[PDB]
RNA sequence: UAAUCUUAUACUUAAUUCUUAAGUAAUAUAUAAUAUAUAUAUAUAUUAUAUAUUAUAAGAGA
RNA sequence: UGCUGACAUGAGUAACGAAAAAAAGGUAUAAACCUUUUCACCUAAAACAUAAGGUUUAACUAUAAAAGUACGGCCCCUAAUUAAAUUAAAUAUAAAUAUAUUUAAGAUGGGAUAAUCUAUAUUAAUAUUUAUCUUAAAAUAUAUAAUUAUAUUAUAUAUUAUAUAUUUAUAUAAUAUAAACUAAUAAAGAUCAGGAAAAUUAAUGUAUACCGUAAUGUAGACCGACUCAGGUAUGUAAGUAGAGAAUAUGAAGGUGAAUUAGAUAAUUAAAGGGAAGGAACUCGGCAAAGAUAGCUCAUAAGUUAGUCAAUAAAGAGUAAUAAGAACAAAGUUGUACAACUGUUUACUAAAAACACCGCACUUUGCAGAAACGAUAAGUUUAAGUAUAAGGUGUGAACUCUGCUCCAUGCUUAAUAUAUAAAUAAAAUUAUUUAACGAUAAUUUAAUUAAAUUUAGGUAAAUAGCAGCCUUAUUAUGAGGGUUAUAAUGUAGCGAAAUUCCUUGGCCU
RNA sequence: UAUAUUAAUAAUGUUAUGAAUAAUUAUUAAUAAUAAUAAACUAAGUGAACUGAAACAUCUAAGUAACUUAAGGAUAAGAAAUCAACAGAGAUAUUAUGAGUAUUGGUGAGAGAAAAUAAUAAAGGUCUAAUAAGUAUUAUGUGAAAAAAAUGUAAGAAAAUAGGAUAACAAAUUCUAAGACUAAAUACUAUUAAUAAGUAUAGUAAGUACCGUAAGGGAA
RNA sequence: AUGACCCACCAAU
RNA sequence: GGCUACGUAGCUCAGUUGGUAGAGCACAUCACUCAUAAUGAUGGGGUCACAGGUUCGAAUCCCGUCGUAGCCACCA
């Protein structure tokens, strides 16, 4: 059993979990973004 | 036990029949395997099923493979009556509530003998892991060299002892029981 | 046991709708009291009176 | 082993990541790019379609063309599930929030019509798995009021002739292949009992949205730090062979690669062959070697009766006689341990560990035992109800499971039995006052808990299970004697994975 | 689907024995929606551990970090039931001094006022309440190391002839709880201005490249 | 002659 | 090997928290019996295994030898 290919891209999965709406619509996503924004970060969520 | 197809089995719950009130006189039609009747009206030392608890009620007693209680006494005033359920503990149930004549089915449920870890699965029972298996982060009996345990009573993962410990009790304990059941 | 407590399941004014009131009506709980009376009791029914417009049902119960 | 940067050394060293190349010409420039030709490798694939993913990697900027029928999305509807949503007072909660209910979301699933093409709109009403056997029937030989015979066996199509309608229409009979495989069908076996959710005609419409569309997808175009022998979903997947998608080949297709050219010392890897031996090797037959159909027969002891054993082993026929593809096929027996099929240390341990089926114990009556729950509501247990659920030990079955509650717990009953908080009282107290009074302390009557103690019980709870001496001429020790315990190791079994001495004595 | 709806009308327009039915278009009326908006400071709820104690449990760390909630330009406090002491002072706040002092502490580690005196500071006093009871108090479990006020449970007053304050008590003294408001001096941010024995590694890029599935990290 | 030995007792219908 | 308990009347077992010169059984001597053996009634033996030491007095005690199950068990 080889390791190293952790990362198994799926753009739904993806945009469900780390998308910027589910940010958005949770508190702790919200709180996420807001401090994201005061660091000064381009990309907020993918 | 013996309701087998092609049988007529009745409900005396909403009071007897204005049928058979046109034509004792029928008391022993009344009591038939598998009518359903206020125990109000069952012979004391009917083997009956499907217990209730309250007048208006649905069954919740002695209603699996092979259970069968009976009405030990009716105290006719107090409108509650002794049963004898499956354990063999002497509850109170109201006098007038849901119990059928009749010992359940599948009287030899107690035989069947599921031969393969899978049958057991397809059932829906994941493996038991025993205490003395495991590390003693996860279980009190865990731990030790070779298979030990650990001088340690028989208890569950949360330290509840398994052999004998009488779980209810104190304050919070049945109101309704007459006699408890046998014990070992 | 109306302490706790479980469970289950019309209309007239006034201020399309809604709320208040009054008037009656209605239901029901009884009361006042009679009816026809029977085994001092009473089936009731009654006009009339009280007075309503979370209940009820089941279980537990100071 | 300071940090950042630069640059050294190893060193022009190792390596250039499974491989088949040649030539001729593009192009008097080409090992490496294109073209042609030869050769080769992959072929139930290195092929053709695709899914997902992605620096567009493409046959590219003059770019991946969709009203719908073997187009998908979008859309309609739901599953698992989610949700600053939902419902004087939905319930619960340091806040956060949580729960329950509603409601809206959620594809991996469901979803109308259609090549003789098709029309979705508005309005009025009113299907777990698994099988396709038998038998019977129709048919060609027999033989020709037979028995055999072996094949046929539900479906789909054109043709011919009719027949009904008038050259469509449809019915009707007529001929018509082997193997697969497929779709609609029917009838049918078991236990493990097999999703959800979204009307009808009739009338009237319907000038057809958007979005994916390349190439790549067993990989140089995603994941693996690399153009990385790893990982990566699906249907196809020439023929000839065969039981088969096995194995050989490989029509077509697609490849031949960011190292070549020589060389082939010692030496290493990967192979082939090997005289006479024949396990002498060695920790140990590790590795390698070993296959006298694969089909059809035939197949013991034992045993839980299961061709389990067993694919038995050997042996046999079909083929073969010097031998002359690949691929499946690799002996037997004793012992320890585990019943089994399984599980486990992803990256050193696959077992003698775990699990298990069975067995027992034990809790819990259901406004329940268990578990979770800053802690609740509440949830799972279960739309289950003691033949259930939870816990616990042992781990199929045979033959069997002896003794003890000491300890420790559990359990039961005792007005045995200490004590904690909680009271009206009024009193000695003090201290203060001028006394009144006030403020403390302190006793003292009332109804004492659980607990412990003590007595049961409970060891498939946790646990535990003697010594000495002496004895039938010697030996042994039935017997005998003492003592001692809560009980005194019982039946098995025994130098065991338990044996120190110990390479125990004896046997093979 | 507000280039909508509901109309009403205007007109070409239809089924229809003008006429009631609709089809646009056109007017007019009337009917709706339109959250990106900081961070710091402040207040409140909850509330650590390391560490200190040369260990360590009390204690410290520390009501700090952290998480939650909410408010404003500030907020908080604020006009005495305060202190004091036989004299007296007169809201609150910040600073100095008092003072590391009284007090306190496994009397260890350690923690530590106030009065008073000055600074700062603004107009700094002022009705808003028909005067404050389940409150004063008390008992008890807690409770800013000193210094108390609060709070769960429960008992529970009194009218100025009163009531708070001091183990207690007696004197005396002071003050009015259970109703209120309050600039300014302050925190923070941003800006302008001025000064820099500050910065060219604190001198403008970049939260970019890039690493991570993610929060997050973070260059040159 | 044969011919060294013999051993058990407990309480009623 | 300093290092815990045990060395008894022939046999077994004594005794305990001192206030000490026990028990049966075996043996000898009677008896009982026809003769044994039981049963019965009569006597036997402790240096309570050796040193030394104490309260008034240790089987007991302290104070350790000649004696009884013994002591190996941080290995990479």
């Amino acid at each position: 059993k080889s390791r190293g290919n952790t990362y198994q891209p799926s753009t739904l999965k993806r945009k469900r979990t780390f998308g910027f709406l589910a940010r958005a619509k949770s508190k702790q996503g919200s709180k996420i973004l807001k401090r994201r924004k005061l660091k000064g970060r381009w990309f907020l969520s993918h | 036990d013996g309701l087998r197809p092609g049988d007529v089995v009745e409900s005396f719950r909403r009071g007897i029949p204005q049928t058979l009130l046109n034509e004792a006189i029928l008391s022993v039609k009344t009591t038939q395997r598998g009518n359903c009747l206020p125990i109000s009206m069952i012979p004391i030392g009917t083997i009956i099923h499907n217990v209730g608890i309250t007048p208006v009620g649905p069954g919740k007693f002695c209603r699996s493979a092979g259970t069968y209680a009976r009405v030990l006494a009716k105290l006719p005033e107090k409108k509650k009556a002794i049963v004898r359920l499956q354990s063999g503990e002497h509850r109170y149930v109201s006098l007038e509530a849901v119990a059928t004549i009749g010992v359940v089915s599948n009287i030899d449920h107690q035989n069947r003998s599921l031969g393969k870890a899978g049958r057991s699965r397809w059932l829906g029972i994941r493996p038991t892991v025993r205490g003395v298996a495991m590390n003693k982060c996860d279980h009190p009996h865990g731990g030790g060299r070779g298979k030990s345990k650990s001088n340690k009573l028989s208890m569950s993962p949360w330290g509840q002892l398994a052999k004998g410990y009488k779980t209810r009790r104190g304050k919070n304990q049945n109101r309704m029981k007459v006699k408890d059941r046998p014990r070992g």
